[PDB]
RNA sequence: GUGGGAGAGGGUGGUGGAAUUCCCGGAGUAGCGGUGAAAUGCGCAGAUACCGGGAGGAACGCCGAUGGCGAAGGCAGCCACCUGGUCCACCCGUGACGCUGAGGCGCGAAAGCGUGGGGAGCAAACCGGAUUAGAUACCCGGGUAGUCCACGCCCUAAACGAUGCGCGCUAGGUCUCUGGGUCUCCUGGGGGCCGAAGCUAACGCGUUAAGCGCGCCGCCUGGGGAGUACGGCCGCAAGGC
């Protein structure tokens, strides 16, 4: 069910339109470079649809992972 | 036993040495109903085991059940069609009833003349480990754990 | 003969067999051990027993050369590989990490009949 | 009209990473693969497994959904350009300019055809291995057209909501997408579920009607014969109407 904590509520004010906000960014992925559902995001349709986008171009850039290695298995 | 777990039948202690083991190996010692023939022949097997041993018959006759019993088993399993030949671990009480059948059927295989000799021999022999009885746990345990591949099929 | 003392540790575990492949800190290989490695010929080899064999000959294998301490990859998925990772976890090799590494495309190649009703 | 909004709507060019295959190098050894079990197959000309580099073709993992867009077919990495539809708010302009639509015209998944190119993976036909009583199959190893691109044909479908389009009227609740607003909520457009009245042979439909009405088009008239024959039109052909 995701009761950990949501990303958005254990945020501040950001820009979700800022491909270049890495430290950000790095917070929407998985352990693995993969993109967090809405579960764990906590965002909106909107939000992660803008999310979304901005962080494929930030993969694109070299900021983000297209997919990392999983540890401790 | 579908409905029900089958609880153990409690056998009556033995009247010389006072153990139930000694009563189930008289049991599958017992053929056709006749009890007293078998504790006949295990009593005069057991004194053969003395002047034979210093040791007494009780501990020999429960160290040979002790070497007898065995440790795994391999049961066999459908599993997508074929047959396998599965090892898993055995209860203690089907290592008793395995250990006292084959004891009895091991003793009647011996080349001995009447009964009490027979079983007096295969006792003193599976004591000191030896034996078709202690041949047939070595087969078991030779059997099962030479299918180890199999041991994820436990079940 | 090269005394590595370190290195990585991969498992290649399919459904129809599971290989290791010790290699230095650099990838290249040392020794390795399947199922075909051992005695078991056709679908034994498939088996998470088969499996922990493979993994404690390429142990034994990697001994030799004097490695202790290793860093296991996994890839694929197939039973056995969590045997192979508890077969290498005691056997004297000292286990510093385990990661998953399986190759999982981004939908480019087509599969087989065997693997479609999926992209 | 003005001002805003959302979108895989379409076209063109460019561009990114993962993976498959192949080639080069390193390292390394006796099998890999595959199945219910196997065999063909590939491997001492060094495979599989591992690392690095390179080439090429195709499809875009997570996001991603019961979601969005489009008239339908259908549309999913990213960037730019060109471009279509649509929704809302203001109540500004024209002043019935509307609805439908036989013909006509255009678009139309896949497969298929022509010319040229491309060809990694997959794979009809086919070559084998198994299975089987046989196995022109399912299973396994290969493999051509094809799948891909440009241009031109082809006009089919479970082309499906098996429900033509438009407008008006007739309880609500709940979930959701997208606007606007006095932003607990109200209001508008769209996507779902449950249900008032009513309808239905029933299942079910129920403000996204299959309810109540109106307009216009299409189509049905027992089953087989048969979407066959003939004729016509279209098509290079397959063939379609
Ligand atoms: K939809
Ligand atoms: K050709
Ligand atoms: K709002
Ligand atoms: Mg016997
Ligand atoms: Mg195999
Ligand atoms: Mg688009
Ligand atoms: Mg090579
Ligand atoms: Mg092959
Ligand atoms: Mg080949
Ligand atoms: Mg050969
Ligand atoms: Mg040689
Ligand atoms: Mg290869
Ligand atoms: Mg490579
Ligand atoms: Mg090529
Ligand atoms: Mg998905
Ligand atoms: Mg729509
Ligand atoms: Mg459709
Ligand atoms: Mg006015
Ligand atoms: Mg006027
Ligand atoms: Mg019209
Ligand atoms: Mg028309
Ligand atoms: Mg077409
Ligand atoms: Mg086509
Ligand atoms: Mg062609
Ligand atoms: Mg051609
Ligand atoms: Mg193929
Ligand atoms: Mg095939
Ligand atoms: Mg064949
Ligand atoms: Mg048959
Ligand atoms: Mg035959
Ligand atoms: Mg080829
Ligand atoms: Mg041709
Ligand atoms: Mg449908
Ligand atoms: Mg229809
Ligand atoms: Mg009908
Ligand atoms: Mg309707
Ligand atoms: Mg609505
Ligand atoms: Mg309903
Ligand atoms: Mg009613
Ligand atoms: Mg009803
Ligand atoms: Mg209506
Ligand atoms: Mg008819
Ligand atoms: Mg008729
Ligand atoms: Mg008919
Ligand atoms: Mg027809
Ligand atoms: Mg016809
Ligand atoms: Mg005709
Ligand atoms: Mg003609
Ligand atoms: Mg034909
Ligand atoms: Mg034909």
């Amino acid at each position: 069910p995701s009761r950990k904590a949501k990303v958005k509520a254990t945020l501040g004010e950001f820009d979700l339109r800022d491909y270049r906000n890495v430290e950000v960014l790095k917070r929407f992925l998985s352990e693995t470079g993969k993109i967090l559902p809405r579960r764990r995001t906590g965002l909106s349709a909107k939000e992660q649809r803008i999310l979304a986008k901005t962080i494929k171009r930030a993969r694109i850039l070299g900021l983000l992972p297209f997919t990392e290695k999983l540890v401790r298995k | 036993a579908r409905r029900r777990r089958a609880e153990v039948r409690q056998l009556q202690p033995d009247l010389v040495y006072g153990d139930v083991l000694v009563t189930a190996f008289i049991n599958k010692i017992m053929r056709d109903g006749k009890k007293n023939l078998a504790a006949r022949i295990f009593y005069d097997a057991c004194k053969i085991i003395q002047e034979k041993t210093g040791q007494e018959p009780l501990k020999v006759f429960k160290q040979a059940v002790e070497n007898v019993k065995p440790r795994m088993e391999v049961r066999s399993r459908r599993v997508g069609g074929a047959n396998y030949q599965v090892p898993m671990e055995v209860s203690p009480r089907r290592q008793q009833s395995l250990a006292l059948r084959w004891l009895v059927q091991a003793a009647n295989q011996r080349p001995e003349r009447r009964a009490a000799v027979r079983i007096a021999h295969e006792l003193m022999d599976a004591a000191e480990g030896k034996g078709g009885a202690v041949k047939k746990k070595e087969d078991v345990e030779r059997m099962a754990e030479a299918n180890r591949a199999y041991a994820h099929y436990r079940w | 003969k090269r005394q590595v003392a370190s290195g990585r540790a991969y498992i290649h575990a399919s459904y129809n067999n599971t290989i290791v492949t010790i290699t230095d800190p650099d990838g290249n290989p040392i020794t390795w051990s399947s199922g075909g490695v051992i005695g078991y010929k056709g679908s034994r080899k498939g088996t998470p027993y088969a499996a922990q064999l493979a993994a404690l000959d390429a142990a034994k294998k990697a001994m030799a050369y004097g490695m202790q301490s290793v860093d296991v990859i996994v890839r694929g998925t197939g039973a056995g590989r969590e045997q192979a990772i508890r077969a290498l976890q005691a056997s004297g090799l000292q286990v510093k990490s385990i990661v998953d590494d399986t190759p999982v495309p981004h939908n480019g190649c087509r599969p087989k009949k065997k693997f479609r009703k999926a992209s």
